[PDB]
RNA sequence: GGCCGGGCACUCUAACGGGACUGCCCGCGAAAGCGGGAGGAAGGAGGGGACGACGUCUGGUCAGCAUGGCCCUUACGGCCUGGGCGACACACGUGCUACAAUGCCCACUACAAAGCGAUGCCACCCGGCAACGGGGAGCUAAUCGCAAAAAGGUGGGCCCAGUUCGGAUUGGGGUCUGCAACCCGACCCCAUGAAGCCGGAAUCGCUAGUAAUCGCGGAUCAGCCAUGCCGCGGUGAAUA
């Protein structure tokens, strides 16, 4: 009902992109267990600085797949109300499972 | 209470009895099963007297192997020494109260191993 | 190597189709030498390109060796 | 051959094997981040350029 | 002889990205091969008004081309007709919801990639290159700035020796991370060959 | 026992001293003879040695016989000669490893010449 | 080591006999870092000690570690000299660090088949005279006094 | 040694499966 | 083997915070700062990263790409098919496996970390000495797969022999990819088991969780000539 996976890259919009959803909790009816941030796993890629005849170090840099998730034991339809509103993600893909 | 070494994480919970010391469903001597280096973690117990007045249910997970054994060093005498103020009188003094950041360092920089640079001639 | 299919070819078996049909002299130029030892050619016609010309030499029953560029060099000596 | 080439990668009325990873922003037939379709040096800019989301100087 | 890019340094810090969204690895490629040919047909067409930014947002089957300029006018036009067909060329390529926006940079003498885009025309215009530099930085440091630096390629004519023209005022640090230093680049195709310009505008230390 | 006397050692490994009997064909053929693979090659009765002495030299081919068969796949190889056929007529790698550096085990040792 | 002196590492005391001079030994026995194998051999060797000589494999470790302690050495540093080898004195420190090291190669230079049956099997020799170790230290020592003339500029 | 193949250590290092390293 | 209706102490997670600053100590003279105490998970940038001044080599790169000039425009452009980049009397730089008994093999047996998965990883049984194959699972993955880490540990066999060392070479089968592995793929089974008992003159690497050593991941990839490469961990020194 209420396992909901807040994906994303942008990280400062997940401590807020969730803290705001867990407040449809304290508004709809659900003693909600806040954002559970299941581990980030990272797809980093290292690549030769120069275009020819470097080779020793390069510069690495990561693509931190961030991740969180949300919970409760209570799912009324006023919940459904809030969730169709207050949507504030710049680019933070979110899915739902029951 | 708890301890860590090479991301060797050792959960140490102490109870009195006598001669009881088991981990991941093995008795500590059949866990290392011959490895006399190992018999040394349970040695702050020896530091000030605590020979057999304190048995051990601990669960270490992850990290090392033989270094996994030092993980139970500050997993024990730091969850253990929780009680007794006059008890730290041998852990700051006798050097036993540290995590030791001695950890494997990042392979880097087109070296072979973060230090061993390639050959040369 | 292969085990499914005679891993042979296709596009010039049709020229061998008449290995038992017309009269069957010689001369027969391939390019895709990937063909395995075509297995019904007696005193016949190697005629295999290699970048250079097409190589001609005998092809007998024991000769059933490997493929075709097997007996078609591409190089230089000493 | 350089350009008449890039449209040998894009056409493939030829077997699965004849196919590869000619880059977009440039054509380098080598060293090609699968998930960006690009190049060690093209990429390395759009990053510094920050026109690629998420990627940034690492450490550990 | 190194100086890695002054932003890549501060790319997740003190300079928010220029392309903000998130995409699933299985498709990210196409959210880029599509994502640039916008930037690769807007700086093209909207060079006239002179754009410093092409921030691109989304989160579904849409678009968010919040093209910055410091002088809209030529972007919207009159009543809205350039901007109107622009938001249709865009959906001629990206069969999506091409949601566009506009900005007017509160100062153009404080956008590097403008300053650069500007001087690099003074170069194409056969002008006092050194003087161009002494003034370009004077432009910037007068309109409120803590430091500013421009550096030209290093030509001017002949068939031979190529140098580099360096001048600046204030301070423009870079082993300082809390920096906030806008940087810009611009080419300039003369009869001679290409030149470059590194733009360095020091707004302030956060 | 083929053509050889191996004495103090393991029947397991002893029988291997034969060209065409490897560590494998000595355990699988030891099943066959059903001997003990751990007992010395001397503790086996004369009336029972002839396990091996009638077994493996009859199960197939080996020394001398099979030794000889390997070279027949090479006189074959100058039928027309393959690329693979040749490279004994020039003593070179026939898998086709790099005949630049190394490839030493097929053509003797460095016959050195002068340079630039 | 130009700036400071570099730290002497204080050894993690012996995991049985408590004694650092007993760790330092098993150290110089460990190929790579299998360590387990290193202290087996050693303790194995104390068992071999008991077999042959009913002394405490600890004083057998001492009248041995000081038998093969070279009194002094030839520091041939190159100031002026084409091979000037002014001899001198050996530190308490170096005395031990050499002596340990010597005993292990001197052990490995012997024809006995089980590294344990070796490393005490002459740790016994070194103990009242004798032993590839004290020899490879006798030489050493006689290199000085022979080169005594260059005492004049000792240091 | 890490090059015989026909061994524990052989296939381990090369990281191939075979008669001598079937799996576990 | 939480296999559990229940639970958030712990573990790890993964976010925002505290914490070291040279700190009260007669041995620095006005100084700065260097000592040797206390507490501290922690001291004198704490390990280490990313970061690399004006400039220098008219260094590298017109073959990533940009770009003035120059030159070719039924050809210096274009396509295809085969060849080549893989040639070998030889010389070098970097490496991999070793010459072994601190060792090598067949058992069973533990103990990680980072990462990767919709022409995937393929759990699990069938088949097969096996590679692998027929099947068919849970799989958008902290919740299933890669995966089993190996040294380690026990316990058994080899007994200084070019050998149960060493894995080269050649013969033979035989798999997966792939239109196709002749040139030129990796793997597997059988059999061949070469040089090599520690390397001339010389010459490299390292400050400690380093050197040494053990596997594992990943990129790119149909597959692969990876021993390479960036990562990550296991054990873990010597010396100043
Ligand atoms: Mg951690
Ligand atoms: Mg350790
Ligand atoms: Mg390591
Ligand atoms: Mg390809
Ligand atoms: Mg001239
Ligand atoms: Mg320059
Ligand atoms: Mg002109
Ligand atoms: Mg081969
Ligand atoms: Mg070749
Ligand atoms: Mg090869
Ligand atoms: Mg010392
Ligand atoms: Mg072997
Ligand atoms: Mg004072
Ligand atoms: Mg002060
Ligand atoms: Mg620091
Ligand atoms: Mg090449
Ligand atoms: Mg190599
Ligand atoms: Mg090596
Ligand atoms: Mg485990
Ligand atoms: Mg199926
Ligand atoms: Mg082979
Ligand atoms: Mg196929
Ligand atoms: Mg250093
Ligand atoms: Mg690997
Ligand atoms: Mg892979
Ligand atoms: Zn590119």
């Amino acid at each position: 009902k209420i396992r909901i996976k807040l994906r994303g890259f942008d990280h400062k919009t997940l401590d807020a992109s969730a803290q705001k959803i867990v407040e449809a909790a304290r508004r709809s009816g659900a003693q909600v267990s806040g954002p559970i941030p299941l581990p980030t796993r990272v797809r980093r890629f290292t690549v030769i600085r120069g275009p020819f005849k470097h080779k020793d170090s390069r510069e690495h840099f990561e693509l931190r797949t961030h991740n969180r998730l949300v919970d409760i034991i209570n799912p009324n339809r006023k919940t459904i109300e809030q969730l169709m509103t207050l949507d504030l993600p710049t680019g933070v893909e979110i899915e739902i499972k029951t | 209470g708890t301890g860590r070494r090479k991301e060797a994480v050792a959960r140490v919970f102490l109870r009195p009895g006598n001669g009881k010391v088991t981990v991941n469903g093995q008795d500590f001597n059949e866990y290392f099963q011959g490895l006399v280096r190992a018999v040394a973690a349970l040695e702050p117990l020896r530091a000030v007297d605590a020979l057999g007045h304190f048995d051990a249910y601990i669960t270490v997970r992850g990290g090392g192997k033989s270094g996994q054994i030092d993980a139970i060093k500050l997993g024990i005498a730091r969850a253990l020494v929780q009680y007794n103020p006059d008890y730290r009188a041998k852990l700051k003094p006798l050097g036993f109260l540290t995590r030791d950041a001695r950890v494997v360092e990042r392979k880097k920089y087109g070296k072979h191993k973060a230090r061993r640079a390639p050959q040369y001639s | 190597s292969l085990k499914k299919g005679v891993f042979v070819d296709d596009h010039l078996l049709e020229k061998v189709l008449e290995l038992n049909a017309k009269g069957e002299k010689r001369l027969i130029k391939t390019w895709s030498r990937r063909s395995t030892i075509v297995p019904e050619m007696v005193g016949h016609t190697i005629a295999v390109y290699n970048g250079k010309q097409h190589v001609p030499v005998y092809i007998t029953e024991n000769m059933v060796g490997h493929k075709l560029g097997e007996f078609a060099p591409t190089r230089t000596y000493r | 051959a350089r350009k008449a080439l890039i449209e040998k990668a894009k056409r493939t009325p030829k077997f699965k094997v004849r196919a590869y990873t000619r880059c977009v922003r440039c054509g380098r037939a080598r060293s090609v981040y699968r998930f960006f379709g690009l190049c060690r040096i093209c990429l390395r800019e759009l990053a510094h350029k920050g026109q690629l989301p998420g990627v940034r100087k690492a450490s550990w | 002889g190194n100086k890695i890019h002054p932003i890549g340094f501060r790319l997740g810090i003190t300079r928010d990205w220029e392309s903000r969204w998130y995409a699933g690895k299985k498709q990210y490629r196409h959210l880029l091969l599509e994502d640039q040919r916008i930037r690769g047909l807007l700086e093209k067409e909207l060079y006239s008004a002179g754009l410093a930014r092409v921030d691109i947002e989304r989160a579904a089957d849409n678009v968010a081309v919040t093209v910055h300029v410091a002088k809209p006018g030529v972007v919207i036009g009159r009543g809205g007709e350039r901007i109107r067909v622009l938001r249709e060329e865009l959906a001629k390529l990206t069969g999506k919801n091409v949601a566009l926006n506009v900005q007017e940079v509160q100062n153009p003498n404080l956008s590097a990639p403008l300053v650069a885009q500007r001087v690099a025309e003074q170069i194409e215009r056969r002008f006092a290159v050194r003087r161009a530099i002494k003034q370009a930085v004077q432009r910037v440091m007068e309109s409120g700035a803590k430091g500013a630096k421009v550096i030209v390629s290093g030509r001017i004519g002949g068939a031979e020796q190529a140098r580099t023209e360096w001048a600046a005022q204030g301070r423009v640090p870079l082993h300082t991370l809390r920096a906030n230093i806008d940087y810009g680049f611009a080419l300039a195709r003369t009869t001679y060959g290409v030149l470059g310009v590194k733009a360095y505008i020091f707004l302030g230390e956060v | 026992a083929g053509v050889e006397i191996p004495r103090n050692k393991r029947v397991d490994v002893a029988l291997t001293y034969i060209y065409g009997i490897g560590k494998a064909r000595a355990k699988e053929a030891l099943e066959k003879t059903g001997i003990n693979p751990a007992t010395r090659v001397k503790d086996l009765t004369e009336a029972e040695v002839v396990r091996l002495r009638e077994y493996v030299e009859n199960t197939w081919k080996l020394e001398g016989e099979l030794r000889a068969e390997v070279a027949a796949n090479i006189k074959r190889l100058m039928d027309i000669g393959c690329y693979r056929g040749l490279r004994h007529r020039r003593g070179l790698p026939v898998r086709g490893q790099r005949t630049r550096t190394n490839a030493r085990t097929r053509k003797g040792p460095r016959k050195t010449v002068a340079g630039k | 080591a130009r700036r400071r002196r570099a730290e002497v590492r204080q050894l993690q005391p012996d995991l049985v006999y408590g004694d650092v001079l007993v760790t330092a030994f098993i150290n110089k026995i460990m190929r790579d870092g299998k360590k387990n194998l290193a202290a087996r051999i050693f303790y194995d060797a104390c068992k071999i000690i008991q077999e042959k000589t009913g002394q405490e494999p600890l004083k057998v470790f001492k009248q041995a570690v000081e038998n093969v302690k070279p009194r002094m050495e030839v520091r041939s540093r190159r100031v002026g000299g084409a091979n000037y080898q002014v001899p001198m004195e050996v530190s308490p420190r170096r005395q031990q660090s050499l002596a340990l090291r010597w005993l292990v190669q001197a052990a490995n230079q012997r024809p006995e088949r089980r590294a344990a049956v070796r490393i005490a099997h002459e740790l016994m020799d070194a103990a009242e005279g004798k032993g590839g170790a004290v020899k490879k230290k006798e030489d050493v020592e006689r290199m000085a006094e022979a080169n005594r003339a260059y005492a004049h500029y000792r240091w | 040694g890490k090059g015989d193949r026909r061994t524990r250590r052989g296939k381990i290092w090369r990281g191939t499966y075979g008669k001598y390293r079937p799996r576990k």
